[PDB]
RNA sequence: GACAAUGGUAGGAGAGCGUUCUAAGGGCGUUGAAGCAUGAUCGUAAGGACAUGUGGAGCGCUUAGAAGUGAGAAUGCCGGUG
RNA sequence: UAACUUGGGAGUCAGAACAUGGGUGAUAAGGUCCGUGUUCGAAAGGGAAACAGCCCAGACCACCAGCUAAGGUCCCAAAAU
RNA sequence: ACCGAUAGUGAACCAGUACCGUGAGGGAAAGGUGAAAAGCACCCCGGAAGGGGAGUGAAAUAGAACCUGAAACCGUGUGCUUACAAGUAGUCAGAGCCCGUUAAUGGGUGAUGGCGUGCCUUUUGUAGAAUGAACCGGCGAGUUACGAUUUGAUGCAAGGUU
């Protein structure tokens, strides 16, 4: 029975910061995904998080291929008979980047009490810049 | 209509969480010595002293 | 050292007595006879003498004086029931319950 | 002669009832709610003993999956390497001469590597 | 100045002093034992290879023989009456790892 | 010896009583499968 | 010691545990029996022990024999409490 | 590695889908009535998102051990961005 | 090698009675203080009932609602845990926090992750929105007499047996 887990106080956490400039919104979603949870360091820990805070950058420049910027529609419901909603995703990008990303990332996280937790560590901001200077986030690129 | 199933000893006690009743919220007369209802008279002695 | 009184067989039932222990469940000597006198509820000039005569017990049979006394125990427990019936619409009955319980007050001078 | 049930009722319907004590509710108190919950609670077990070996299966590949992804190559391309070279150690190994070691794994890294 | 043994179908990671579990061996407690099967030296001392290293014995010492904690098996298939019950204990031998 | 006896060996068996729970192999149905004439009681069919 | 075998309803075959009573032998009990309560104990299972309380006069063990011999379900019968 | 023979004890006589030959219906029906196989009935485990009958495979018990089957390898979710 | 108070007579308890019916007629329930009443003088709270002491006794948590006193159910105190969460309520993995046993890979609680549609009857097929059960305790269903046929055992054997 030798196998080792890893429990909150011998887990540390780092802050990255990713560029969204000419990535595709699902190319890079899926990166994203595998950062917050954990598996790319070598002590998993299924049971606790282990995961590393990232910070998205330049949300707007996300990139669709083919025609999408007018056939692909965002739906949602009130609850009320007959309230359902849409929006076109070119539109929401012009309106809304931050958005956009934030629930691409997050149909990618389990929904758990534990992915619920795991969502909280994504900040996204459409400016080349960010309020989290008082952190040392340094640069990570995607492969 | 009747109840369709049992009501368990868990979901009985929380129902009586409001089912208190609360202090008569009572001071002690100047004359008495002996605590009083609020704006009433003594019942042990009667004097209201307005 | 602590002094009990019981009142077995009340005739009130055990959880409407219930409703009034835990005014004075906790309170002292002086508040609790207070309470018990300037209350609207049924139970209390039975559980009143309950606690009258707690403090007959704490100061003849041992020596305390009733000043410093606390209330540390005071609970109500069941009795056996009496058995009634009532005769309803179209040649049906239906049975009645006449509880009862016991009263308990523990008074101490917390040593 | 006339041979009444005694003590022997109850001797029995105790034994159940306490293998449920934790339980929520009156699955610990009453006997016919009590012995269907004993019952379903070895099934699941007999069901758990199974997939334990296998849970911890896929644990120890994504941490050894973790450590080779730092020296730039896979998973599958390690532990093909590790076969032609024959090291044979199983996958429970790998991870805790790992985690407890980094420069024992790179040793082996270097050898799949050579072995192609 | 770890190895790892292997004994019983499994392999063990083994440091001076451990105390291991392992399954039931014909020797006898108090004896000593030895294990010929030593695939991989290192921590602190040189990395080797495998399949298996020359030489490399580790000896232990054997404490206790024993009986593991009793589990039992109950299954049953539901509208047929068909239920089953088994006990069983597996045994195991404990040591101490002494000289790697 | 009255206090040691045994009878002959091969000789007793004991007897089966059916309808004593399921790990007997005689217990529900009692050795007489489901419904029919056969499975009531008061027997099913003459001798002919 | 070697090899082979071991999912199961209706159903057929084999080996076992426990309950009350009796015969013979051998024992424990006011220096506390049965039974009731709690425990982290031993058997492949039905099950068997040992300590500690509560109680206050009866009860086990070995080998045979005889059965009103085992309960979770019948809109089952009777009592108690929701 | 089975066969037949004489004796003891039985249960069963409401079957279902899938593939392939045909009646009947309309080259309709999870329709129905026959021939020929298998699986369910009496069969757990893995895949088909969930899904008795479809593809793989027949559980004596214990294990933080290895190699494979159908099906698979961007993330949820183990293994090729 | 019959029962031991749901048993044995309907009936161990003033029962063919309390009661139910115009009438013929039906028909229950209910045993146990101690060896001995030695069945709690007197004192205190209260209108009493009921208590708290002091005494009797081997024992009053044996006080006439009297041996023992199980479960449902109703309460009082407390060691770990719970107010962003979608739950056949368990089972395997698992930190943190509190105790110390019929001493052995100990006991209690459970943040968080994985798997997971009660039981019984009846059916080709039931999580089933098909049936039954409010819960707990007691009682509640292949037997015996005589004949027939087949297996095992024992005795004698061209005999065997009343």
């Amino acid at each position: 029975r030798q196998t080792f887990m890893a429990n909150e106080s011998n887990i540390e956490r780092k802050w990255y910061v990713i560029d969204a400039e000419g990535q595709t919104l699902g190319r890079l979603s899926s990166e994203v995904a595998s950062i917050l949870r954990g598996k790319n360091k070598v002590t998993y820990t299924p049971h606790v998080d282990t995961g590393d805070y990232v910070i998205v950058i330049n949300a707007s420049k996300i990139e669709f291929t083919g025609n999408k910027e007018t056939d692909k529609v965002y739906y949602r419901h009130s609850n009320h008979p007959g309230g359902i909603k849409s929006i076109t995703a070119g539109e929401l990008r012009r309106t809304n980047p931050e958005r956009l990303i934030e629930n691409s990332i997050k149909g990618m996280l389990p929904s758990t009490r534990l992915g619920e937790k795991q969502g909280k560590k994504l900040f996204v901001y459409g400016g080349a810049e960010h309020p989290h200077a008082a952190q040392q986030p340094e640069n990570y690129e995607l492969r | 209509a009747v109840p369709k199933r049992r009501t368990s000893k868990t979901r009985k006690n929380k129902r009586r969480t409001h089912f208190k009743i609360s202090v008569p919220g009572m001071t002690e007369c100047p004359n008495c010595g002996e605590y009083k209802l609020s704006h009433r008279v003594c019942k042990n002695c009667g004097s209201y002293n307005g | 050292m602590e002094a009990k009184a019981v009142a077995r067989t009340i005739r009130i039932a055990p959880r409407k007595v219930r409703l009034v222990l835990d005014l004075i469940r906790g309170k002292n000597a002086a508040e609790a006879i207070a309470i018990l006198k300037l209350t609207n509820k049924a139970s209390s000039p039975v559980i009143e003498k309950v606690l009258m005569s707690a403090l007959a017990n704490a100061e003849h049979n041992y020596d305390m004086n009733t000043d410093e006394l606390v209330v540390k125990e005071a609970y109500a427990n069941e009795g056996p029931t009496l058995k009634r019936f009532r005769p309803r619409a179209q040649g049906r009955a239906s049975a009645i319950n006449k509880r009862t319980s016991h009263i308990t007050i523990v008074v101490s001078d917390a040593k | 002669p006339r041979v009444k049930g005694g003590t022997v009722t109850r001797a029995r319907r105790k034994k159940t009832i306490k293998l449920a004590k934790g339980y929520f509710g009156s699955k610990h108190t009453l006997y016919k709610v009590a012995k269907q919950q004993v019952m379903k609670s070895g099934q699941y077990a007999f069901r758990d003993r199974r997939q334990r070996k296998r849970d911890f299966r896929k644990l120890w590949i994504t941490r050894i999956n973790a450590a080779a992804r730092q020296h730039e190559m896979s998973y599958s391309r390690l532990m093909n390497g590790l076969k032609k070279a024959g090291i044979d150690i199983n996958r429970k190994m790998l991870s805790e001469i790992a985690i407890s070691d980094e420069k024992a794994f790179a040793q082996l890294v270097t050898k799949a590597k050579d072995a192609l | 100045m770890f190895a790892i043994i292997e004994t019983g179908g499994k392999q063990i990671k083994v440091e001076e002093g451990q105390e291991i579990f392992v399954e039931k061996l014909d020797v006898n407690e108090g004896d000593t034992f030895t294990f010929d099967k030593v695939l991989f030296v290192g921590g602190d001392s040189v990395k080797v290879g495998a399949p298996t290293v020359e030489g490399a014995t580790v000896t232990a010492t054997v404490n206790k023989q024993g009986r593991g904690k009793k589990i039992t098996v109950f299954t049953y298939k539901r509208r047929k009456n068909s239920k089953r019950k088994k006990g069983h204990r597996q045994p195991y031998t404990k040591l101490t790892i002494d000289k790697i | 010896k009255l206090h040691e006896l045994k009878p002959a060996e091969g000789s007793r068996k004991e007897r089966n009583r059916v309808g004593r729970g399921v790990a007997t192999g005689n217990g529900k149905t009692s050795g007489r499968g489901h419904k029919g004439q056969k499975a009531r009681s008061g027997g099913g069919v003459r001798p002919g």
